[PDB]
RNA sequence: UGCUGAAAGCAUCUAAGCACGAAACUUGCCCCGAGAUGAGUUCUCCCUGACUCCUUGAGAGUCCUGAAGGAACGUUGAAGA
RNA sequence: CGAUGUCGGCUCAUCACAUCCUGGGGCUGAAGUAGGUCCCAAGGGUAUGGCUGUUCGCCAUUUAAAGUGGUACGCGAGCUG
RNA sequence: GUGAAGAGGGAAACAACCCAGACCGCCAGCUAAGGUCCCAAAGUCAUGGUUAAGUGGGAAACGAUGUGGGAAGGCCCAGAC
């Protein structure tokens, strides 16, 4: 199905033979089920979960009630997962990191680090024009953006400067190294999106 | 001496049902567009939507002559750099069977605010059930 | 506009515009589109009699 | 096969067939004589 | 025209039924069903079957003469049951049956386990020969054609899966 | 490329019918996505006092209440012109 | 002609298919390897250098390939000159 | 001949092509070219055929048991193709 978890930086695990494997430490606290959606009401089968612990004055009544229907404590934020026919869950149930004890590889979704207004060189890997040899005010500029009379227009999806990052991106099939049940961790190989403290949706690899 | 024009507020609009099972697409679509526009009515005014609400059910079973089941293509552009999509009459019914009647009628309606207003009148359905039992929509042929 | 109205009101009584007008011309009826269209909207019970009058021819 | 615009019966065993709108020439003896179109 | 004007004989123990245009022929080997074309019209006349072209339709004789020749094969199928004799030519080429799955080894890196749709009885007298039996000419001919298509005759040594009656043209090296 | 099979006693991949068949096509993978005006769905939350005027409207008010929530302001950020 | 900046390079591209590679097929004077030609196929990919203002071309060394074209012989209110 | 110096209707849009020459007004009727299932005024008109290719709705040499008409010419009861 999937679990929500805060990113907690990066480390490495040294395997006894020698290999140091760079790991992302994802803390995965008790993901508790706030709602179960089904074909009768909603037209599709899913579960809504929560995690963390939001202070009571910061949570609003419309959500405070929403948690009181389940009976769970008010976690910081809500996420939904689609069920794969066979599995079935109940409201108020706490899903733990022990689901990933069986799996080998995981898709990790997160929000990428925001680079702000990025130019074409940074954003699209556009090539810098000649740094000298006569060049006039046009070193890192994008160059041409179209043809002439014929279109007489720039085409849609033309790679230009603009907002880079702060976008939801998914890194697929990362190898799970260790699944610590006691501290509630999930060590995956490689790097996943977003900064330390960002929320990650970790789930089993679709590309088996 | 100022000839009659239909005043929207006074327009008494009627509800109808059409079973499109085994009907010819275009010959259905025409008779639909004639009604939706309100041509059949004797108080027809071209600038007012005098036509009737129609419920076309069993849209997926609509018939087409010759080899148009495979050969008829529904092109459209995505508004993108080179994004011309196409779909044959089979492929269209496989995915979106409502679109077939929709597109055929929309081509035969006028083009503009009122033409779009008189398309809203049309209610297409893939299945045989319709949830507009509340209007007592009478049977049409 | 009138012709459309007449063609509409005629087909309610089971005759097309083309045949109706020939029917009226062959019965030497001199009434114009402007009025046939006025009658079509207002007095249908009257209008019907013109369609019968046309049906004779 | 050949896709020429003027297919014809080259040998005796060659045979003309219309498959899916296209005129073809199928042969038992020489597969060289196999040819379509036209 | 000429095929259509030649009644099909129906031997005893062959239950024929005409559900409008949908024909059902049952016998000893197997029950067979055929949804026939609308342009054809078919009837029982005495012992034999009769196939007539419908009035109004353009191509009647062509459609009827087909129905005739189908039901002719359909009656022979349920009575006798058709067979096809395939043989595997070339060294290291093996054919072995286990249930309803033919295990072909045709010089590949993986043994090819061909499935048998419908009532098709597959046998092997020798290890390099497949004799398969059944009711439908259609399914038999297809299965045979698949079993062939895994390794067609190489026109040099004649290597591959072949029909028994099939002649193969080989040529010399140049 | 085939199977059965006429028209055309045969023959033939097809005219009924029936299978395979490619980085193309439609999905599958990732992202945006109800301004999708056809503006969808589920869950939760909150407001359950009166008088006046009328050319009786989905009408203009007088008074008492101001909720859920939001914005504003501040401290700010791996968010950001 | 009361001005539509003309070659080549850079940047940025985009479409066509008459396909250079990669994918699927027929014939072959197709043993295999490797081809030859033809058919379908436009998803993606498709050198770096020496000389010359060059486009092209020749040459050296690579590459699975180093495609042919359209786009004001694409692109100077984007650069060069 | 038309435009130039001529509006109006038709040919999708289209000075010169087809129809036709605007003195002014009318919420009258008959016709031209061209049309009559819907966009859009009028035939889902009548009868008898053709077309299966979406031909109609771009094109040649040449290719072909496509398919309709005809007018002829090779054989039968000694029973040919
Ligand atoms: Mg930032
Ligand atoms: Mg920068
Ligand atoms: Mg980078
Ligand atoms: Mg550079
Ligand atoms: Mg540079
Ligand atoms: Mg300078
Ligand atoms: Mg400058
Ligand atoms: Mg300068
Ligand atoms: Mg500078
Ligand atoms: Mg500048
Ligand atoms: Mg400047
Ligand atoms: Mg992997
Ligand atoms: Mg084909
Ligand atoms: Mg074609
Ligand atoms: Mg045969
Ligand atoms: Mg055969
Ligand atoms: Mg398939
Ligand atoms: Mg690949
Ligand atoms: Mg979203
Ligand atoms: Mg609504
Ligand atoms: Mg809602
Ligand atoms: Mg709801
Ligand atoms: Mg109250
Ligand atoms: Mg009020
Ligand atoms: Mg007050
Ligand atoms: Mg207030
Ligand atoms: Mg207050
Ligand atoms: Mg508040
Ligand atoms: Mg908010
Ligand atoms: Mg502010
Ligand atoms: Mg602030
Ligand atoms: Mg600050
Ligand atoms: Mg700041
Ligand atoms: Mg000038
Ligand atoms: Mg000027
Ligand atoms: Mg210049
Ligand atoms: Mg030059
Ligand atoms: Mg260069
Ligand atoms: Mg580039
Ligand atoms: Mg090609
Ligand atoms: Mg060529
Ligand atoms: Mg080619
Ligand atoms: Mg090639
Ligand atoms: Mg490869
Ligand atoms: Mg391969
Ligand atoms: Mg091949
Ligand atoms: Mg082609
Ligand atoms: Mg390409
Ligand atoms: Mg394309
Ligand atoms: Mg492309
Ligand atoms: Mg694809
Ligand atoms: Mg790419
Ligand atoms: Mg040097
Ligand atoms: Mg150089
Ligand atoms: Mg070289
Ligand atoms: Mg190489
Ligand atoms: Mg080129
Ligand atoms: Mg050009
Ligand atoms: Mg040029
Ligand atoms: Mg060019
Ligand atoms: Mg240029
Ligand atoms: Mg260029
Ligand atoms: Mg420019
Ligand atoms: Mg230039
Ligand atoms: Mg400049
Ligand atoms: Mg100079
Ligand atoms: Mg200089
Ligand atoms: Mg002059
Ligand atoms: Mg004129
Ligand atoms: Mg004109
Ligand atoms: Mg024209
Ligand atoms: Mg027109
Ligand atoms: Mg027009
Ligand atoms: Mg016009
Ligand atoms: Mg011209
Ligand atoms: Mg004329
Ligand atoms: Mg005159
Ligand atoms: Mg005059
Ligand atoms: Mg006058
Ligand atoms: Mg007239
Ligand atoms: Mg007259
Ligand atoms: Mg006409
Ligand atoms: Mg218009
Ligand atoms: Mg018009
Ligand atoms: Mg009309
Ligand atoms: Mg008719
Ligand atoms: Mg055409
Ligand atoms: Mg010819
Ligand atoms: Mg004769």
């Amino acid at each position: 199905i999937g679990l929500v978890g805060k990113k907690v930086g990066m480390t490495r695990i040294f395997t006894e033979d020698g290999v140091s494997i760079p790991v992302t430490v994802i803390e995965v606290e008790a993901n508790r089920v706030t709602q179960v959606k089904d074909l009768a009401n909603d037209g599709y089968r899913a579960i809504q979960v929560t995690t963390g612990a939001k202070k009571a004055n910061r949570v609003t009544k419309p959500e405070a009630g929403h948690f009181a229907k389940a009976g769970v404590e008010a976690g910081r934020g809500l996420w939904e997962f689609r069920l794969a026919e066979g599995e079935e869950f109940t409201v108020g149930q706490s899903i733990s990191v022990e689901l990933f004890a069986d799996v080998k590889k995981v898709d990790v979704t997160g929000t990428s680090k925001g680079k702000g207004f990025a130019g074409t060189v940074k954003r699209w890997n556009f090539r810098t024009q000649d740094a000298t040899h006569g060049n006039s005010l046009s070193h890192r500029v994008p160059g041409s953006i179209g043809q002439n009379q014929t279109p007489g227009k720039v085409f849609k999806g033309k790679k230009m400067a603009g907002q880079m990052g702060n976008e939801r991106v998914t890194v697929q099939s990362l190898d799970v190294v260790r699944v610590d049940a006691e501290r509630n961790l999930l060590l995956v190989k490689g790097a996943v999106p977003g900064a330390t403290g960002s929320d990650l949706i970790v789930k089993p690899a679709v590309k088996a | 001496m100022k000839t009659f024009t239909a005043k929207p507020e006074t327009v008494k609009r009627d509800w109808y049902v059409v079973d499109a099972t085994g009907k010819t697409l275009g010959r259905l679509a025409t008779e639909l567009a004639r009604r939706l526009r309100g041509k059949h009515k004797a108080e027809y005014t071209p600038h007012v939507d005098t036509g009737d609400y129609i419920i076309v059910l069993n849209a997926d079973k609509v018939a087409v002559t010759g080899n148009k089941r495979t050969d008829k293509v529904y092109y459209h552009h995505t508004g993108h750099i080179g994004g011309i999509k196409q779909a044959t009459f089979e492929e269209m019914i496989a995915r979106r069977p409502e679109r077939v009647i929709e597109i055929a009628v929309k081509g035969m309606l006028p083009k503009g605010p009122l033409g779009r207003a008189m398309f809203r009148k049309l209610k297409v359905y893939a299945g045989n059930e319709h949830n507009h039992a509340a209007q007592q929509p009478q049977v049409l042929d | 506009l009138w012709i459309a109205r007449i063609n509409a009101a005629a087909r309610q009584n089971g005759i097309s515009y083309s045949k109706f007008i020939n029917g009226l011309k062959k019965a030497s009826v001199e009434i114009d589109r402007k009025i046939l269209a006025d009658i079509a909207v207002f007095d249908k019970v009257a209008f019907t009699a013109l369609v019968e009058k046309a049906k004779a021819a | 096969m050949k896709v020429r615009a003027s297919v014809k019966k080259l040998c005796r065993n060659c045979k003309i067939v219309k498959r899916d709108g296209v005129i073809r020439v199928i042969c038992s003896a020489e597969p060289k004589h196999k040819q379509r179109q036209g | 025209s000429r095929v259509a004007k030649a009644p099909v004989v129906v031997p005893a123990g062959v239950d024929v039924k005409i559900n409008g245009q949908v024909i059902t022929i049952k016998g000893k080997n197997g029950e067979l069903t055929r949804t026939l074309n609308d342009a054809v019209e078919v009837k029982h006349a005495d012992n034999t079957l009769t196939f007539g072209p419908r009035d109004g339709y353009a191509d009647g004789w062509a459609q009827a003469g087909t129905a005739r020749a189908l039901l002719n094969s359909m009656v022979i199928g349920v009575t006798e049951g058709f067979t096809k004799k395939l043989q595997l030519v070339g060294v290291g080429y093996r054919a072995a049956v286990k249930g309803n799955v033919i295990n072909l080894s045709l010089g590949f890196s993986h043994p090819v386990d061909h499935q048998l749709p419908a009532g098709i009885t597959a046998e092997c007298p020798t290890q390099t020969e497949i004799v398969l039996k059944g009711a439908d000419k259609q399914v038999i001919g297809q299965v045979a054609a698949d079993l062939r298509a895994y390794r067609r005759p190489e026109p040099y040594k004649g290597k591959g899966v072949r029909y028994a009656d099939e002649v193969v043209r080989t040529k010399e090296a140049k």
